[PDB]
């Protein structure tokens, strides 16, 4: 009855290609066309390589079988929308592996784990593996899972303007966040199957559990700036980022997700037009329903009038640019020295700003002089 | 006296503070020390005045013939005043010989790390060191104030009980005040006779071997009565000498109660704050002794006891100035105390934190300034973006009709590495002012280098508007230091324009090719002045649309407005 | 030197700064001013050190015969030094002769609205004002060094451009920098030659007709060189007349070489400190110039050029100290720049915040406060409600077995109004010190009145460990007045006591009938003793029972913890 | 199908009482005894004769059948539970319109709406009535009422402990207050005719919401200590309560309604002797039902061992104390001058606290004595 699992556990024929996955722009649509695209497995196969890879199956004695049950649920549960789909989450879960197992340079290593190699002998370039204990990372990496499951298709700001009831049954406040938390654990646990959590402590999995919640509430643009803003008054006026301190490390881990979410454009020019052409139309798709409904149509989400280079633009100025700053300011981007430092993070995200600000231009000036 | 200057083509107030010698020599050899003092103590008023409002500009004609401050300096009395006043001076003064006249070109009042929101030139509250009165400083007086503010009073001990101490010959203040007690309450006194006691943090004692001892007892008592009633109270013995053998002064009966009304009189014009519930009076005893030698009488000696006290008590009002529309006046006691005790005021929302901490600039390019947004990226059209056009729906309409203000605009903004130009119906409405109907616009350029313009457009070939633009430089000037929060030199220029029937020339006026400023006051910042400019708006409750940083992608997020603060 | 007093019965740091004149007439007739001004220097080191590190006591001999301080006072040296240190002397300090001793009751310095957070006798960072090179006081030097630590550096202006300004006869100090400079490049000159530019903030000129002119130079130079470096940098002759008449110094050649060493080695033992990425040095050149009157040379002057600096520089080590173990120490350059520098650190969480704003005590009652509840409502049966025994499973314990205990703390609060006496297996390892076994508890009892005591009991009739608790009391003290952030002055009194098997008496010590001390150090204040418990428990990660405020309604209401700040 | 209402709308019988509502010490039992106690209209009645009171019914043009139709439904809602049901949202309707509509001396008055008469001439007293408009008054007086609609029985503690079906759906982030707000939301907008706000705005609807949900949500004790301390550093570093700047105004009623809900000793012997016995018999049942599970007994929860007076006086000094002291520093309590100034309600909590160490003494003495 229960959605178990497919008959093979790991799949093979999906090789030479995660082995390639150490890198920023990774080539997922093409895994996607890889692995069967009419069931759906992609999440599940990259959270079990990223785990192994983790070593986090022995560092916490967890039973692959139950752990991909859960994985192939949870998948299974990603509504098939443009945008907020099974991709997006496995583009997240990479992101946040990512951020959080490659050098950074100038760090300060200190029952933690790292990475498969990582050919850490020097000591220059630290991982956020090192400074960050095993159990919030895996925490870390189940929350960026399981953080848009289940998604409507719709903003935060629609289901409370039209007044849905599952806007009424949160009060307005973190509706499609809450949702995603209550729903993704409720499924987990409803079987006994699911649990790949049987051999954590009790105020382990207490610990867990809040840990995740509060991952994937971070990740609600509603608090976009508060969090933005704690981040710059724990940098930039105090000693920094003490390690040692959880709440420290609470903080870097929800801006790591924070910006694991939104890294559309901060990947190459292909990527960031993909995931751009999937949540603008996820945009129009909600106008649409929206129109249908007798609502003014909003911005941005017009199918007939679109403004698609001024949403890229604005969007890439005002939310990805700024923590993109602060997460760099107190130096956590990962990058190489140069014989200062290289980050092509910053760099794509550059590009792309200054490709959007062509089409601007160019679209601005020809309606300029058309329109006399 | 000291005197607004209303006929000077500065954009900034100008005082006018008379004739004043200058050069080292020459206020050395001057051979009047009253005048000097004078003069010097009119240049520390007037320079206070214009660190507390603003800045300003102090104006002084030279009083010598011959002057040439490449060679002769300033002084020796007056770089004491203005090294008293200010920690650092470079970083607020600046001078400057202009033919007949010595400019002095005085920064604003920024808010550092000591808490200070005001200068005083002296604060006449008076402490009670070891044995001598001395002034509280500007530190000192801050702190004095606040600790009396935050009890709603100041805290004693009273004598509920001694403590139980051991048994052992001990000397101590205690010693000093106690027998100074028992002089305090003797009913004659032997006529050279030796004292027990001497002076300490409770007892002073002073000669005045006068003839009129009315003036000096007059002018010199209420710093010693302020000195006591701020510390422990004590005792002041008039008629000792330097050897503390008694002799008192030589005064008769029916001089004494003249005497005596006079102190009453002297100690009752002390001001007085009282942070307390109840508002007491300066308690206090005088009285008189006689001297008696054998049997005569030699004199009298004046034994004069304060009480401590629940609050301040002043020796004079604070000399602490300001220019409030002109004729610079000093600050009321209440003023005074509010400026030093109650905090600075802000708010601070995380949306315009990030948006004022955008501003980190390290070692790095650190881009997306969130201040310096604009949406129509397409204005005058041979350029780059590098002009936000900031209101981005008045400047459109201004520029649809008004044919030669497109083409003026391009031709101004044409050698401008980076800027941001910020038009208003009325700069003057704004900054809270006065408006006058017959400016079409206004305009406010903010490059790198270039010093803030205000562009005043009109189309009447009849007027000048030289006090209009000249009155709103100045306030935005004045605005930016003290509201905006701007820690630089600053000078905004002006600039005057005719829009006639398809006339888009005749500047009638360019304040640059008028006025000259020191070195320093023509490289701003750009950023900071963004930031100050902001935050003058926001406080001035006239933010409204000036820095567009759009709001469609926030609507459709669900991130509220950021501003309007009263919700 | 100065040297820590080990063998007296003070629980506090007691320095001894040995043979020390006083009193006013003889501190002046004293007919040695080297002697005064070391005997004074020496007690302002020990002032510093005690302000610095917690409390303290300073012991000095009665050098002269006859003293006796209630007709002698102190001096006129020694309380300009003490007002010069502390802004209120009276809130510091307290005199006491006992015998053949002058002692000075030292408070520690606690932290006011100035922002300091340590007293230094004399920065040593000079800085240049309008004329004269004058050293940066307390206030000053924080604002500089907070000031160039904000920008990583110290931010200039480098000559990108010179200003685009109207043409006019104007006069600045540009203008004598720019003639200075001119001169500087000279090649010779003309012996009595008029200078064309006199001394500005950039520009100095000594005349120094010494024989020597070494030690001279090697002692003035390096104030001259720090007020330079630390504003705009600027030019240094010497050789000239205070008439600016060129005169030069009679000097000769391989003597000139011998003066440049000695220039380049006297700037560079300078200290310097910098906040930026890279680290240079102190930029400067010097240069000697003939002065041939007629075809002669009447001897040579010295120019000299500084430039200005990234950051601070010093002209010696800054003049701060603390007793770090024994034998009091100066502060480091890097200690000293960290306590200006760094903030304060506080996280102060909502709980903890709550239970320290308990302590308000406005003109009403205000009842409910957190810190003295207790469950066990029921200890020492003959009494009411009014003795939190704080730890409530800690006391119980001791008072089960330990039959005499009981009693005896019986006995002892019954002359107690209100207080709270908080048990431990040592205090000494609860604040960071070595442990001995050999005792059985200790106690600290907090009332109204009656300073804080500390009972040590034990069980062994060999002993004294007079050490033990006169060590426990000392840093008790230390670490309420600095970690805790009381603000008033305390001493930490001390009892022994034996208990025998079925002997509850023999007190073997009883530190109050022992030592005396000045009247106000006995009057404390019970609540904010309290507060400052806490806070030092917190900081020194021992509060673990003590402060109860039972949490099985906060299990239920399901409020968190409130401490272990790693959470 | 849906609860209308009692077929007469305004009953007449409970006079003579209800006249008798301005006191601190209203005679709530009698009341219940006096309105037929088998159905249950004292939260209806209450809330209409205290809305006609405040002339709110004219303020707001609501209609008086749909607003008794909508309060009959919420009083039907709440739980036969032995605390936390109607007679206590009756009693926090009370205490909060008390609170809000009475002369505090030492106040400041500034579409504002004043109680029936307030004798209001004098420069003396002020009413939060006048530095509080009517729509917030309002919103606080029906937060108020539906506040502790369908209330389980249990607390926080317990359904995260059990972990609940109800806990899980909101994430363990104060689950009962969030649930009580929803509930009664959606109860209000599932019927067309309990819709009693049909003459109000757009925006002043929202806003309606809004602080209703503010208020609500505000009586979670897991944020005393954050709502105590944010009050005392707004009126003791700060120029005090700005009555215009609206997020004090806010805190202003999260506070009132914070006391209001915890008002049991702050009122007479007999009355707060009524709700500890409540109170104390509802932690009783969860005992009860928490040992039949094989959970630890919590403490204070075991009819075995009662330790109700350690209970009692434990949240007077520790939570009614501190929160009673902090809106008396702000000079809110309400009071009279004596020839200085008389507060009933501190009064009588001091009173009911010293009565319980009394208790505490006696109980503690005589165990020291009998066990030796
Ligand atoms: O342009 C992008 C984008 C571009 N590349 C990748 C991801 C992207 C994600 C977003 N947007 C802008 C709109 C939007 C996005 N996430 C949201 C969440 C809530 C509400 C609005 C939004
Ligand atoms: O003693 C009383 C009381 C006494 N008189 C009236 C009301 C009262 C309300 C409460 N208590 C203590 C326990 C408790 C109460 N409200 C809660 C809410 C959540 C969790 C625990 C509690
Ligand atoms: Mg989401
Ligand atoms: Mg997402
Ligand atoms: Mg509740
Ligand atoms: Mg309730
Ligand atoms: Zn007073
Ligand atoms: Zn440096």
């Amino acid at each position: 009855k229960p959605i178990l699992a497919p008959e093979p556990l790991v799949m093979d024929n999906l090789d030479s290609i995660m082995e390639q996955l150490n890198t920023w722009n990774f080539p997922i649509f093409d895994l996607v066309e890889n692995i069967g695209r009419k069931c759906g497995r992609i999440l599940s196969q990259v959270s079990y390589r990223l785990f192994e890879d983790m070593g986090l199956f022995e560092a916490f004695k967890i039973p692959i079988r139950e752990f991909m049950n859960y994985f192939h649920a949870l998948e299974i549960g990603y509504r098939d929308i443009p945008y907020h789909n099974r991709i997006h989450a496995t583009d997240v879960l990479h992101a946040v592996w990512y951020l959080t197992t490659q050098p950074i340079p100038g760090l300060s290593t200190v029952g933690y784990v790292f990475s498969k190699t990582y050919n850490v002998t020097d000591d220059k370039y630290g991982c956020l593996s090192g400074n960050i204990p095993a159990l919030e990372l895996m925490a870390l990496y189940v929350a960026a899972a399981m953080h848009d499951y289940d998604h409507p298709g719709r903003t935060n700001a629609f289901l409370v303007a039209t007044s849905a009831p599952q806007a009424v049954l949160y009060n307005d406040r973190s509706v499609l966040e809450n949702h995603h938390a209550a729903a993704a654990w409720n499924l987990f646990m409803s079987r006994p199957e699911y649990n790949f959590l049987i051999n954590l402590d009790h105020v382990e999995f207490k610990h867990f559990r809040f840990l995740v919640i509060e991952a994937i509430l971070a990740t609600d643009l509603k608090k976009h700036f508060d969090f933005v803003a704690k981040f710059n008054g724990k940098v930039n006026d105090d000693v920094g980022i003490d390690w040692t301190n959880e709440n420290d490390r609470l903080l870097v881990c929800q801006m790591c997700i924070k910006l694991a979410d939104i890294n559309g454009p901060a990947k190459c020019k292909e990527l960031h037009l993909q995931w751009t052409d999937g949540i603008v139309n996820e945009f129009y798709e909600q106008g649409d329903e929206e129109a249908s409904l007798g609502l003014p149509i909003s911005p941005f989400m017009d199918r007939s009038a679109p403004q698609l280079a001024n949403l890229q633009e604005s969007f890439i100025s005002h939310i990805v640019g700024p923590l993109c700053n602060s997460y760099d300011s107190a130096g956590l981007m990962p990058g190489k020295w140069v014989e200062k430092i290289y980050c092509q993070i910053t760099q794509h995200l550059l590009q792309n700003h200054k490709m959007w600000k062509k089409v601007i231009e160019e679209e601005q000036r020809l309606a300029g002089i058309e329109n006399q | 006296n000291i005197s607004v200057d209303l006929e000077t083509n500065y954009a900034e107030l100008v005082l006018d503070v008379g004739r004043v010698t200058l050069g080292e020599n020459s206020r050395k050899k001057m051979k009047d020390c009253k005048l000097r003092k004078k003069q010097n103590e009119s240049v520390s008023r007037a320079m206070c005045a214009l660190l507390n409002s603003g800045g300003g500009v102090i104006k002084a004609e030279i009083e010598n013939e011959d002057y040439s401050y490449t060679k002769d300096g300033i002084g020796l009395d007056l770089e004491n005043s203005f090294s008293n006043i200010l920690l650092f001076v470079p970083e607020y003064l600046d001078f400057m010989q202009n033919g007949n006249y010595f400019l002095i070109f005085v920064k604003s009042w920024s808010l550092n790390t000591s808490g200070l929101r005001i200068t005083t030139l002296s604060s006449n509250l008076y402490k009670r060191d070891i044995t001598s009165a001395k002034v509280m400083n500007a530190t000192a007086a801050l702190e004095f104030l606040k600790d009396m503010k935050k009890t709603r009073g100041r805290l004693y001990l009273r004598p509920e009980l001694l403590a139980k101490r051991p048994c052992v010959d001990i000397q101590e203040e205690n010693n000093m005040k106690a027998l100074a007690g028992v002089f305090f309450d003797r009913t004659e006194l032997d006529r050279k006779e030796k004292l027990t006691f001497t002076e300490s943090t409770h007892v002073e004692i002073k000669n005045f071997s006068t003839e009129r001892l009315l003036q000096r007892i007059k002018e010199i008592l209420p710093q010693y009565v302020s000195a006591f009633a701020n510390t422990d109270g004590g005792y002041l013995f008039i008629g000792l000498n330097e050897d503390k053998e008694i002799i008192g002064f030589k005064a008769e009966m029916s001089d004494l109660d003249d005497l005596e009304r006079e102190i009453e009189k002297s100690i009752r014009k002390m001001p007085v704050h009282h942070f307390c519930m109840e508002k007491k009076k300066i308690n206090y005893s005088c009285k008189f002794l006689g001297v008696y030698d054998k049997g005569s009488l030699c004199g009298y000696v004046c034994a004069l006891r304060v009480e401590r006290f629940c609050c301040a008590v002043f020796a004079k009002e604070p000399d602490s100035w300001h220019v409030k529309d002109n004729r610079v006046m000093q600050l009321t006691r209440k003023e005074w105390i509010q400026f030093m005790v109650e905090a600075e005021p802000k708010f601070s929302s995380a949306y315009e934190e990030v948006i004022s901490q955008i501003n980190t600039s390290l070692p790095a390019p650190h881009s997306w300034p969130l201040l310096e947004w604009q949406r129509q990226r397409h204005h005058c059209p041979g350029l780059s973006g590098r002009i936000t056009y900031t209101p981005e729906n008045l400047c459109r309409k201004l520029f649809l009709q008004h044919e030669g203000l497109k083409q003026l605009i391009c031709e101004e903004m044409s050698s401008v590495r980076k800027g941001s130009l910020i038009f208003s119906r009325s700069w003057s409405v704004d900054l809270g002012l006065q408006e006058n109907h017959k400016v079409l616009c206004d305009a406010l350029l903010i490059s790198q280098d270039s010093p803030p313009v205000l562009y005043t457009f009109h189309m009447v070939q009849d007027e000048e508007f030289k006090g209009y633009s000249t009155q709103t430089a100045l306030t935005l000037k004045q605005k930016l230091a003290k509201i905006g929060g701007y820690t630089k030199k600053v000078c905004v220029m002006t600039k005057i324009f005719y829009l006639s029937p398809e006339g888009m020339t005749s500047c009638q006026y360019d304040l640059r090719s008028q006025v000259i400023y020191p070195e320093s006051y023509y490289f701003t910042r750009r950023k900071y002045l963004l930031k100050a400019l902001f935050k003058a708006l926001k406080r001035l409750k006239s933010l409204r649309d000036q820095f567009s940083f759009a709001e469609n992608l926030y609507q459709i997020i669900g991130i509220d407005c950021f501003q309007k603060n009263d919700k």
